[PDB]
């Protein structure tokens, strides 16, 4: 095999001398047997006089020159298929859960090329996620790109593991979940969470795989644990012909890593300090991520915003990308409306006649006018008090406040904490219960009938059910 | 600008379009208490129709004034993100060049 | 307690540089997030299989000028699950030790938090809250709805209470009948000025005359029902007294 | 029609900077006005000796927070004969195409304007 | 545009030659100087003509837009020293010499001054500008328009320029956008001339109390910005409004720009200016709304537009 | 200033060896200070002599200036430990020190740091100023002038000496612009002294009232430019002028100001500083004008001068 | 007199670009100040032994907008035993020689006043 020697080491950064005179190509991945484990490289430059510069997966203390290398002729490359599912891997794919070897038939290179133009989908289509205020209000592109916006405490985490459960439940397809630069603490957690709602499940059939990259990984690991991620997306979508779902626990930690990881390579810093490859890295990430012949991969993505700065160089590369945007705030989850989507700030390019058609563009307008003006007023109504406006706006404030609290929903991971059943709302069901809302067929019912609520014919089942009490 | 010049300018903005809201809030309870003594003197109807009408003025200044304040800090916080991010890529781009 | 993890940045910059590798940002190392994340990973609560044993870490940060938003600070806020922000602003107002509880922020500890004072610490944070939004009436006090007048009356006893002197903590058994006191509202017909030797005269008056109570809630750490009347009673009792 | 002449910077700016080119304002290098300039200059209207062809061109440029004071849009306005400005205020007003009538101009075109049109705006 | 007006309204009434360098500028906008040059007569291709033309516009190498001013320049100095005429010396854009240093500079591999400029960018400056002088030999006037790059006059380029200069004329963006034309900011701009030993004593008070006012109305502006003009007091309302009737009238309507503004072009003569602004100051005018003042030709216009505005 | 009265309050009373070290202060300012020491009996030639000179001023290379300090440190290291005495030393711009290592750093090849600063600046200023401790074989006490660049505390060699310090005396521009002299801000100007177990409980409680009263002002400035002092409550009306007074109160004339203010300098007592601070505090003066308190020696002359002003 | 001190701390940076040394604060480089303060150093007055012979200095800077805080303004007022200051202000109201008396201090020449002057004013 083609081996060789190390011949520096500079923090994360290794230089390898292959004098065999056949040197790895670039992104090549080459190993080192440590006394714990083994260490993986990644080279990253050809220096010349047969020596590539290489950069590292885990730590290099302990590393003496003249230790070998095994070039291993090709990309980091990960196992792939249902074996992955309900088990967590590391950047090189290696499982971490200690449950024992993965055992996959197959493994993928984590770089490979996005689809040709050829292979695009020629129109978007929608991902009906089962949750109503996504399914009217900001409808997910299926293939697309989605960024998730909100502090802690919102309800991210349920909110995802609602995504993977009824996008598993109504197309049949997997997710993979990949924490990049997440807390040890959180990964620890989120992995709990994930065995007590059961998407994890470990006697039984897991609907999620999990890839973890940590704050204390070298900035390689963290800038490579996406494309890990993305690459067994990857195989679900080309070999199992799914719609799969991917979620990067934060963009930004990816664009962070990328950047020290130029900076130790010794790039010259650009726009204010992030790589100069900056958008041609995340172009190369982003646009794998799209909708083929045989399937699509759909991405979830935690957008940090790193002072509320939108005109940021990571938030202005990534915007570029993204085909929607889910907020979630802290106001919404204190009107008591869980799952927190803020209606209004939450927005599709999807969400166009010609995509949706004309009936759901129509209810969708008309709901978002509703709140709009209704939010307009809110404050002047209760300087004035309510009975202080024209009785049609009063009757428009009636229908906000009631389609507002019908945005409700009850979500089935909720439910092992609160108790109440969950429901997956079809989004013709969606469309249809807000044209009625809408139409004012509704107006008597009282609008804690429409809280928690899977549908327009439950809310009637609902009303009946309170009234008989 | 430096980057605390338009970061203070910015807080006092913020701080003056509170101030202007609070008077608001005082001029709307006076405006309350005006319109109280308004009706119930219908010399004295012309203080009453007089203070009412100062009182309402206030108010209405104090919510022009807190509109007003408002745009501002947007300006000003528009501004104070392209000055941080000038500083910073100014300032790494001194690095560099002492480093080369 | 790392009590400067900016001058072990800055040292690690002075290696850096002085080894010639590349700069970043101010100079730092590119992997100077990586230091940090490496240090404070190791920070952690282990489980019953690893003997339950636990490290807690506080991180120290001296932000220069107030900027939150440079290099190693931000880094140390990215790493770190919560943050505890003083302020010289609010140290010479007299707010010692001048904790801004607006900014400051524990993600996890919540959890942790001891049940008998979390009972009380959920009506302190939202009347504290709703007197930061209220605080501008101060300057105008005349006029006032009676809410913000009672908004104010709350928010300047509660703050005068959340003062301490150094060296001088407080046990649980001792923080949280003060708290009750505060929040349920005791202290709003107390002049400003007498708060402070309210707290250590309450205090006296609990553990001479109701040093039971204050055993019962050190021994059980939670407020019973039959605690919460009890705790009513005495406090009344010494307000009236007092 | 540059659909995007700013990514075009930025990927100028990423090659130029990997080459060790020192960084200028914003960490663009110096001639990425040459970049733009020599670019935009080759669409022109020949003469009849020339045959009369011409080449019209139409950049794209996004302005961050609409700041039309940036590096990249204050060079390309001073390279181009107008331009046509979109206000974000407008779009989300429903005003679409969303021209501003104040901040665009076109500063030769006004010649080529229909008679018809020009007589009756 | 204002390069294009002084070109009308100077260039054939002085007595001398001109010439004319186009740095780093659109080979459109030479093309129509070339035509209007041709079309008002200053070049006649079977007759005498009174202007060179020298051109290397953005579409030129770094090294071209360079050389160009000093190829320029070196006619004009030829036309001062061996003929002994008045030259006036126009150079559009020579930031575009100075941003063609910079680049060249990179290519050389010399460590950069502030934002990525050259060293030598004030001693390149200096022999440039050094040579522009006018001589016991001739006189030469010389325009020269700086392009400010994202406005920011504290650029090294724009810094380094404003030494040299006997008159500057700062455009901003700002009253540009207010619709004054030609945009000219009345304080930043500044002349060595405005002396009362020079322009007369009349002169510099008219302009010394205009300048204090407008100064006085910036001063105001976010006090009026926040709280609107009625927490000022009756003297700072009278000053405001003339500032407001003064900054308006500082508008001017060219001849060369009428397509953009439909009004014909003026010329105000230095004495009817004078006369017009004393006679503002004087608050003769402060009845007149001020629209009447907006983009007329001087107080004479100003009181036939209030006419016609109060007929209407 | 501030050092030189240090100096005479203080360097002939402490019983003690003395050094000053100059680094990179004036020439004129060392020549001044010989004469002073020589005629103030502080140095006889013809006798004992109680302090010792050291100066490294700004017309010496940079070698010269980053390692005078060191000689002064020697000196008064020996009269420590090997005298055993009690030591005070004075250092005039020890920011002169970390300059001139950033001076030399570039050309031993050193890569510079986050505004030019040599990398070893923490570690050097570190090796030199922990030399200065006391120890149990004899104390020193430090007066160091740090000179601030750009008027900015956040510069690296500010930021860097605020942690090796014991009490931290920020003087400011502004407030001198105020002409209240010594100019030191009340507040960023800081103790480890200032402990109710050290200065007693009426000290502590009168610094304290003292800086919530300045720091209430300093939060009032934003409503009383853009409102007025009219907008204010009575009990924000009464802080407000209280703390005028007491700002005015801590201006103080020194005997070298004598010559700068005219006012023959005055020493304050610490007792009679508490009590006047504590008086005025308690409102005891409120009807006495500002001005009687500026430029006075504690209370009596407030109420003296008070007097002054009544007759005239 | 030198009519601008800071044109030479200009010509300075250039020199030292070119020489290859690293610039510091402002871009100047870090012995901006040592250049400034061995020039100034050498204006004494001398001792009766050492021949009572005198050299003045009056420096010329050129603050930008009235800065007195840039840096090499307050690099050369740490040197130059006080200042003259001219405030743009009275200059421009046509108090000429515009002198701000409250900036303006002489920390010795009060020592070296005419007497009747002093005793005057
Ligand atoms: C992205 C960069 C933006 C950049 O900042 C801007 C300068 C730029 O790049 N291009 C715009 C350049 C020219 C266009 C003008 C000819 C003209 O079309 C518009 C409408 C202007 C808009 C200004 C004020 C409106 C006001 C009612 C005025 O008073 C209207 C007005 C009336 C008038 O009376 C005959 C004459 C005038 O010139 C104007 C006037 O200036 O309006
Ligand atoms: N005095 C004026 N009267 C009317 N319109 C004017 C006037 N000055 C400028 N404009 C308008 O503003 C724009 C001026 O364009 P111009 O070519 O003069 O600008 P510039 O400063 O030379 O720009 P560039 O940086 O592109 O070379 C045009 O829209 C012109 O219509
Ligand atoms: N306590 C004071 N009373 C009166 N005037 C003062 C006082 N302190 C300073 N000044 C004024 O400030 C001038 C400068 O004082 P000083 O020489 O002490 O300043 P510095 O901080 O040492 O300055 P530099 O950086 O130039 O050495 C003095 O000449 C005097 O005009």
């Amino acid at each position: 095999p083609i081996t060789g020697k190390v011949t520096a080491v500079i923090g994360a950064i290794v230089d390898v001398h292959f004098e065999q005179s056949e040197l790895p190509a670039i992104l090549n991945a080459l190993e080192i047997k440590t006394p714990q484990g083994k260490l993986v490289l990644e080279v990253a430059q050809h220096l010349g006089e047969n020596t590539v510069r290489t950069i590292a997966m885990d730590g290099t203390e302990g590393l003496v020159r003249g230790e070998k290398v095994l070039d291993t002729g090709g990309p980091i490359s990960v196992p792939v298929g249902r074996e992955t599912l309900g088990r967590i891997i590391n950047v090189i794919g290696e499982p971490i859960d200690e449950r024992g070897p993965i055992k996959s038939k197959l493994r993928k290179p984590i770089h490979a090329d996005p689809p040709s133009f050829a292979e695009q989908s020629t129109s978007a289509e929608i991902l009906e996620t089962g949750i109503k205020v996504v399914d009217l209000l900001a409808p997910y592109a299926r293939g697309g790109k989605i960024g998730l916006f909100g502090g802690a405490g919102v309800g991210k985490t349920v909110f995802i593991q609602e995504l993977i459960n009824n996008i598993a439940k109504a197309h049949g397809g997997f997710s993979v979940f990949t924490g990049v630069g997440e807390r040890t603490r959180e990964g620890n957690d989120l992995y709990r969470e994930m065995k007590e709602t059961g998407v994890i499940n470990l006697e039984g059939e897991s609907k999620v795989a999990l890839v973890f990259g940590q704050m204390n990984e070298p900035p390689g690991a963290r800038a490579r644990v996406a494309l890990t991620g993305l690459t067994i997306a990857e195989y679900f979508r080309d070999e199992e012909g799914q719609d799969v779902l991917l979620f990067i626990d934060n963009i930004f930690r990816f664009t962070q890593a990328g950047s020290e990881v130029s900076a130790l390579l010794g790039r010259i810093p650009s726009a204010v300090g992030y790589q100069p490859t900056l958008a041609t890295d995340m172009g190369l990430l982003q646009e794998r991520i799209t909708t083929t012949k045989k399937g699509s991969v759909t991405s979830v993505q935690a957008v940090y915003v790193p002072a509320d700065d939108l005109t940021d160089p990571a938030p202005a590369t990534t915007f570029a990308h993204l085909d929607a945007t889910t907020v979630l705030s802290r106001g919404i989850s204190e009107l008591g409306i869980y799952p927190a989507v803020d209606p209004l700030d939450s927005k599709s390019r999807l969400l166009d006649a010609a995509v949706v058609g004309q009936e759901h563009y129509d209810v969708a307008s008309k709901v978002q006018e509703t709140l709009q003006t209704y939010k307009s007023l809110q404050d002047i109504i209760a300087i004035l008090g309510m009975d202080e406006l024209s009785e049609q706006d009063k009757l428009t404030v009636e229908r906000a406040r009631k389609i507002q609290r019908f945005l409700s929903q009850p979500f089935a991971v909720a439910e092992v904490f609160t108790g109440i059943p969950g429901k997956l709302v079809r989004l013709k069901d969606t469309v249809a219960s807000f044209k009625a809302v809408l139409e004012g067929k509704y107006d008597n019912i009282p609008e804690h009938a429409f809280y928690m609520v899977g549908g327009i014919e439950d809310v009637v089942a609902k009303a009946e059910k309170l009234a008989a009490e | 600008a430096t980057l605390k010049e338009v970061e203070m300018r910015l807080k006092s903005i913020k701080n003056i379009e509170k101030i202007t809201k609070t008077m608001k809030i005082v001029a709307s309870t006076r405006l309350s208490k005006a319109e109280k003594a308004k009706i119930s003197a219908k010399m004295l109807t012309a203080m009453a129709q007089g203070y009412a009408a100062e009182i309402s003025a206030r108010r209405n200044a104090m919510d022009n004034a807190s509109k007003n304040a408002g745009d501002m800090i947007n300006r000003y916080s528009i501004l104070y993100n392209r000055t941080r991010q000038a500083v910073i890529t100014n300032e790494l781009v001194d690095i560099i060049t002492g480093a080369s | 307690v790392y009590d400067d993890l900016s001058k072990q940045a800055v040292a690690y910059r002075q290696l850096s540089l002085l080894l010639r590798r590349p700069p970043g940002r101010e100079a730092y190392p590119g992997d100077v997030f990586y230091l940090h994340s490496r240090l404070l990973e190791r920070a952690a609560k282990l489980s019953e299989k690893e003997g339950s044993g636990s490290l807690t870490a506080l991180p120290v940060i001296e932000t220069q000028g107030g900027d939150v938003s440079a290099y190693i600070p931000t880094n140390v806020i990215s790493i770190t699950d919560g943050q505890i922000f003083l302020e010289a602003e609010l140290f010479y107002k007299g707010i010692r030790p001048a904790i801004n509880v607006g900014l400051s922020v524990s993600r996890v500890g919540s959890a942790a938090q001891v049940k008998a004072l979390k009972q009380v610490a959920g009506s302190l944070k939202l009347f504290l809250a709703q007197y930061r939004e209220v605080a501008a009436f101060a300057q105008f006090g005349s006029d006032l709805d009676a809410s913000t007048k009672q908004t104010l009356v709350r928010g300047e006893r509660l703050t005068q209470l959340l003062k301490q002197n150094q060296y001088s903590p407080l046990a649980t058994e001792e923080q949280v009948p003060l708290i009750y006191a505060g929040v349920n509202g005791h202290l709003d017909g107390i002049e400003l000025s007498r708060i402070g030797e309210f707290e250590s005269s309450f205090l006296s008056y609990l553990k001479s005359n109701h040093n039971e109570l204050l055993t019962e809630i050190r021994e059980k750490g939670e407020l019973s029902k039959e605690l919460l009347a009890s705790l009513k009673s005495a406090t009344e009792s010494f307000v009236a007294t007092f």
